[PDB]
């Protein structure tokens, strides 16, 4: 007999060094896949700075300043003079964790607060 | 299976093979849209601007602005700037529409 | 000038790497400036084969 | 040790190597044999001396006071000892340690230092400590002994320049910068000539000055001497002490060879028979020549070999097979040429060889990358 | 392999056998003047000492002699 | 004056030739050399922290 | 009785427990680390292995031993035999066995039980599936332990121990060529085999067996190799070849094939000494002077000192032939130092180049050195000596007077002065001009560098090489970060 045991044996040896070759294949697709990850994820994140660049059209936002806050969900806040704009926050921010008499972060002309400030 | 392993194997080694020259293809053409959009966040810096002052910095990359018409304005600041220029008393400089700053001024 | 302006900082940078190791506290990355720097400065090279161009005909 | 049987037991390496000086040699140390508990060093180097007739004498006597005054330190030592003080123990231990040091016995002295090391109140009695090694680690000649307390004390002082206890390290600093052949990082120490002085511990004033004078003289340059001590007032001061000086420092500013070569046997003769300054006497007279003939042959392109001569004050034949070594073994300069029977250099070290004073570290650069290639996967 | 430096080391043992503390001592005669003195240095005082430790060692004294003679 | 580098000359003995010539572009090869010198401790202590890290 | 008696059974209790964790960190780390995957995780244990044989190289292992600690001989590996599956009562007799020898004592024996060691690599040497990486793993680490103290006998049991590796894997293999991680092993591990008991070849054989085998062996790999241990295998064929060979047409540039990927971070080192040792019979100024200086630069890991006396001392041997001889200047270690101690006064005999005197000054104490074989170097020195004493005549002026620089090179006739100095003229390596006016010899002697005489031409050459060597260092930056993030 003898050649699927040996020649085609070394044959499929040779095919074993060939799945080698894809070993090497196989991991520089891999790093170059992690190098493309990494440029799709930077590049992708000044996209998401492009993102901002509408709030940076927002011309920023103000700082709200709470005094009291209203049982009816509507948030009086003592803004810059000419303010003083009573306004429910956003939706995704509850009402009672925003203590009055301290500072808070507030869109410029949707009025929805950002964080507690110190 | 043990001879039919073989050519069975080499569609993998082709498929594996056209991995190749794709992957040449995004690596040449993603870094020329990152430096398409890395010029493009550039031209958004311009030089006519407003002056405004800095007061404080209430957490990481994101923090207050006095403006110079005493109103303070709340801004998250441009990631490519360091935390030297978050001190606290610094005569920073926004934009004029964008509001975010490109530098501070040396007093 | 740049050049050397970043290599006394980074002659300070193996001190710090031979203490701590872990995490990252400078945003400035002394790299891709400096790949930048190549850059312009290769375009002495690029622009002498356009003087051998203009110096053969 | 501090005391003058530092000095004294200095003169043996004068005493060891002529048999022509070493009648005065041993006739101050004859005569200083009755002091500072000088019975072991002549022991010692009592092979190096005379016989054993009148020799057998004194030993008898110095032997028995040594262990008077030293179970006298024993007993106040142990006075000193139970009962509340430092300084007291410190200062007793350490005048035992002084007095080990008058016998000259590093053994006890190192464990009595070594005690008194460790009752150190402050780091500044610990540097006089360190110097109490190094005064008689100058005797003893060791090297990493007493470097090692100067580097430990070299770190952390924190408490100021003071005034000749910082000054004597400063000189010390120029103790082993003469015995090294670093120069110019020796051509700092010599700096605070000003506030040096004359130290009994070590050295005289004189003899400091008289030793700056070789690391100046030939290890700094014009700009170097006209920067540093031709504009110094120090120097000007002290050159009205030896005229032979003043003429080694303007006659070699000068570049009159014809005086400086009949006034360098001086500098040959004297250049040895020296305790710290010997072994290098045969690097001082070659580099001063080199540095002599550079200095000549800096503003000079072409030469002739009779106005050489006539500069020199020698023959042809001597500087045919001088500069011949020089451009080899010297390697001053591009090669000269005896085609026209004149020194012709050519020298072009400044233009292209400006940048390729760089393609060295090139290559070290390269196989310090090979290296880098060897650090790659295993 | 590293393990052919055993038999070379071999050699080495069999070069300190030689001679044991003898070059070590009289040689440390000569490196006790030498020792902490960069060697690099040692080369070229060794290079131009060992030129003239055959003749004409100091011969700065002798000079003054070749000046009317020469 | 041309050991104290006043002007640029060098003379001549055997021909009695003055020649002078200057070099102006002197900071190219000091920023260059010291960069090579700058990178040195990069490599070198870099080689401190893999033969650390090795062995 | 009490002052070794007491102190007896103390201090052994201490190799016992590294050996073990030893064998069983990786032994266990190398089969419970490629265990799954062997062929896609590759030479990870390469580094360690042989990191573990040069840690193990200066053992102070058996002093004593041959005195009742000789239970460590009979004992093996022993882990999961007789059944490839239930081996938890296997794990149970791991500490069974081990705790057997500590109850109260061992019936204990030296060198008995040494040739039935194929008991179980007749039926399952571990497990009956990991074969051939737990019987290379299990045998030939045991095999320098107990053939260590080549002398004494145990060249016979070298022999024995010889054919147990063949009779087991190298006779041709059990499958011919593995194609694993202990393939990759096997070619440098049957290498290090065959440089073990090359000293009992060389002791009192030569080449004329496996060394001529080892040509088939050498080819079996079927070319498709990176070459690594391919090379290793070479090195001893050169090695051999080194004593005696002196034929050409063969070994000398047609053993030189490819030059394949043959790196180990030693095997240029020595591989390298190894072809400038051959190549310096033919006195190589150029190419040996810098690479062998290179591969004495090589190999810093373990020792820069031990072994590197040997390209040191070869290379200053033919550094002295350009005339130009750079003594031991930057290195300080005190084995090159007595290496040259003999080699000193005759190197700086090499410049100023007395005929008379240092031809008798080298055979004078002549000891070692011409003790070393055949005198061939030094008696090319020997008329060498004027060649370089007129190479530093070329270092100096140009003239050649009949009285002076002839009576100066001990030289004394118009005929040989021109006649030996056209013979450094026929070099080509100076430069010189012929002239006979009134029958002086003159020379230009110009050594002027190509600073402003065609400095384009001329470092062209060098920025195209530099940077070639520069940008494949710029590819031995980008490459070995793929091997980075190949895993993540």
């Amino acid at each position: 007999l003898e050649e699927g045991k040996a020649g085609s044996g070394l044959r499929q040896y040779y095919l074993s060094k060939i799945e080698e070759l894809q070993l090497i294949v196989n991991d520089k697709s891999q790093n170059l896949r992690r190098l493309q990850a990494q440029r799709n994820e930077l590049n992708a994140k000044v996209r998401l700075l492009r993102e901002e660049l509408q709030l940076l059209q927002e011309q920023g936002s103000y700082v709200g300043e709470v005094v009291r806050a209203m049982d009816k969900k509507k948030v009086l806040v003592k803004v810059h003079p000419e303010g003083k704009f009573v306004v429910d926050v956003d939706k995704n921010i509850d009402i009672n964790d925003v203590t009055p008499n301290c500072r808070v972060a507030l869109r410029n002309d949707s009025y929805t607060l950002h964080k507690i400030l110190p | 299976d043990l001879y039919s392993r073989y050519k069975k194997l080499q569609q993998e080694l082709e498929f594996l093979e056209v991995q190749e020259e794709y992957i040449k293809d995004e690596q040449k053409n993603l870094k020329k849209e990152f430096l398409h959009a890395q010029e493009e966040v550039k031209r958004i810096q311009s030089i006519p601007l407003v002056i405004g002052q800095f007061l404080e910095a209430v957490d990481q990359n994101t923090a207050i602005v006095g403006s110079t018409t005493g109103s303070n304005y709340y801004v998250r600041i441009l990631s490519t700037i360091d935390r030297e220029l978050l001190k606290p008393n610094a005569s920073v400089a926004l934009h004029k529409h964008s509001n975010a700053l490109v530098d501070v001024l040396p007093p | 000038n740049y050049n050397k302006a970043v290599e006394e900082e980074d002659k300070m940078t193996p001190e710090q790497l031979a203490i701590k190791n872990v995490g990252k506290q400078d945003p400035k990355r002394h790299l891709e400036e400096h790949v930048d720097v190549l850059m312009t400065s290769n375009i002495v090279q690029c622009l002498a084969a356009m003087l051998d161009t203009v110096v053969f005909k | 040790p501090k005391n003058p049987d530092l000095r004294i037991a200095q003169l043996r390496f004068l005493l060891s190597l002529p048999e022509h000086r070493g009648d005065a040699a041993v006739r101050d140390e004859l005569m200083a044999a009755v002091r500072d508990n000088n019975m072991a060093p002549y022991y010692e180097a009592l092979c190096k001396s005379l016989d054993w007739q009148i020799d057998v004498d004194l030993l008898n006597k110095m032997k028995k006071a040594n262990e008077d005054e030293l179970k006298r330190l024993d007993e106040e030592l142990e006075d000193a000892e139970k009962n509340l003080g430092e300084s007291e123990i410190r200062d007793a231990m350490m005048a035992k340690a002084e007095y080990l040091c008058r016998i000259g016995d590093k053994e006890g002295a190192l464990t009595a230092f070594r005690k008194t090391y460790d009752k150190t109140v402050a780091l500044g009695h610990r540097l006089d400590i360190v110097f109490y090694l190094l005064r008689i680690g100058l005797f003893y000649m060791d090297n990493d002994l007493i470097t090692r307390n100067t580097e430990k004390a070299k770190s952390l002082i924190e408490e100021g320049g003071d005034w000749d206890r910082r000054n004597r390290l400063k000189v010390y600093q120029g103790l082993y910068c003469v015995a090294i052949r670093d120069f110019k990082q020796a051509a700092e120490l010599f700096l605070d000539t000003v506030s040096t002085f004359t130290s009994y511990e070590l050295m005289d004033y004189k003899t400091f000055v008289t030793y700056t004078v070789y690391v100046s003289m030939i290890a700094l340059e014009r700009p170097d001497l006209r920067e540093k001590v031709i504009k110094g007032a120090e120097i000007l001061e002290v050159l009205h002490s030896l005229p032979a000086v003043r003429q080694y420092l303007f006659s070699l500013y000068e570049c009159r060879y014809s005086v400086f070569f009949q006034s360098l046997a001086v500098v040959e003769q004297e250049m040895k028979k020296d305790w710290l300054f010997a072994p290098h006497y045969r690097y001082y007279v070659r580099e001063m020549r080199i540095h002599a003939y550079s200095q000549l042959l800096e503003s000079y392109r072409s030469l002739t070999l009779g106005y050489m001569a006539e500069a020199f004050g020698v023959g042809v034949e001597f500087i045919d097979q001088e500069l011949s070594r020089f451009i080899a073994a010297g390697r001053l300069h591009c090669k000269i040429d005896k085609v026209n029977e004149i020194v012709e250099t050519n020298r072009p070290d400044s233009k292209n060889w400006q940048y390729q004073e760089t393609i060295k570290k090139g290559d070290l650069l390269l196989n310090r990358v090979q290296k880098l290639s060897r650090v790659i996967n295993m | 392999m590293s393990e052919k430096k055993q038999p070379v080391d071999l050699g080495l043992l069999e070069e300190d056998d030689e001679f044991e503390e003898f070059p070590a001592e009289d040689w440390a005669g000569l490196d006790e003047d030498e020792d902490a003195h960069v060697w690099e240095d040692n080369w070229d005082d060794d290079n131009v000492e060992d030129d003239f430790s055959n003749q004409l060692r100091a011969e700065l004294e002798k000079h003054g002699y070749k000046m009317e003679t020469s | 004056m041309i050991l104290d580098k006043k002007f640029h000359g060098i003379l001549d003995q055997g021909e009695g030739v003055l020649i002078i010539f200057d070099e102006p572009p002197v900071d190219k090869t000091y920023e260059a050399a010291l960069e090579t010198i700058q990178n040195m401790s990069k490599v070198v202590d870099s080689l401190y922290n893999k033969a650390k890290k090795l062995t | 009785p009490p002052g070794g008696g007491e102190q007896e059974p103390p201090p052994p209790p201490a190799p016992q427990d590294v050996e073990m964790k030893e064998e069983a960190a990786t032994g266990g780390g190398s089969t419970g680390e490629a265990d799954g995957k062997t062929a896609a995780a590759a030479a990870e244990h390469s580094q360690r292995e042989l990191d573990t044989v040069t840690l193990e190289d200066i053992k102070e292992h058996v002093k004593q031993l041959e005195k009742a600690v000789s239970g460590k001989e009979p004992r093996f590996v022993l882990r999961a035999l007789r059944m490839l599956p239930s081996t938890s009562r296997r794990l149970n007799h791991y500490v069974l066995y081990k705790a057997v020898q500590g109850f109260f004592t061992s019936n204990n024996a030296t060198r008995d039980f040494l040739l039935p060691f194929l008991e179980e690599p007749m039926d399952t040497e571990a497990d009956l599936q990991f074969r051939p990486r737990t019987g290379k793993a299990a045998s030939t680490p045991l095999l320098p332990e107990v053939e260590a103290y080549l002398q004494l006998l145990v060249v016979i049991f070298m022999m024995n121990s010889k054919r147990y590796k063949e009779a087991q894997k190298i006779s041709d293999d059990l499958m011919q060529k593995i194609s694993t991680q202990n393939r990759r092993a096997l070619d440098l591990v049957a290498a290090k085999c065959y440089y073990y008991h090359a000293r009992v070849y060389e002791f009192l054989d030569k080449l004329d067996v496996v060394r001529s085998f080892l040509h088939a062996r050498l080819r079996t790999a079927t070319l498709r190799h990176d070459a690594d241990g391919q090379a290793t295998l070479l090195n001893l064929l050169l090695r051999n070849y080194l004593h005696y060979s002196l034929y050409d047409q063969a070994e000398k540039l047609v053993s030189k094939s490819v030059f394949p990927e043959q790196a180990n971070n030693n095997e240029w080192a020595r591989y390298l000494y190894y072809t400038g040792r051959i190549k310096a019979i033919q006195l190589e100024y150029s190419e040996a002077r810098r690479t062998m200086t290179n591969a004495l630069r090589k190999a810093p890991q373990h020792t820069a000192v031990g072994f590197k006396q040997t390209v040191h001392k070869l290379l200053i041997v033919v550094e002295l032939l350009l005339g130009e001889i750079p003594d031991r200047l930057q290195f300080r270690q005190p084995s090159l130092k007595r290496s040259l101690m003999p080699y000193f006064l005759l190197t700086q005999a090499v410049r100023t180049g007395n005929l008379a005197k240092f031809n008798q000054v080298l055979d004078q104490f002549g000891e070692k050195f011409q003790a070393d074989g055949t005198y061939t170097l030094i008696i090319r020195l020997r008329h060498n000596v004027i060649k370089t004493g007129v190479r530093m005549i070329s270092l100096s002026y140009s003239r050649i007077s009949l009285a002076d620089i002839a009576q100066k090179l001990q030289l004394d006739s118009p005929e040989d002065a021109e006649f030996i100095v056209a013979k450094a003229i026929r070099d080509g390596v100076i430069e010189a001009s012929i002239n006979h006016e009134k029958g002086y010899v003159q020379s230009k002697e110009m050594i002027d560098i190509y600073s402003t005489r065609e400095p384009q031409l001329a470092f062209h050459q060098r920025i195209s090489f530099c940077l070639d060597i520069h940008n494949m260092s710029v590819k031995a930056m980008r490459f070995p970060p793929k091997s980075y993030n190949k895993d993540l």
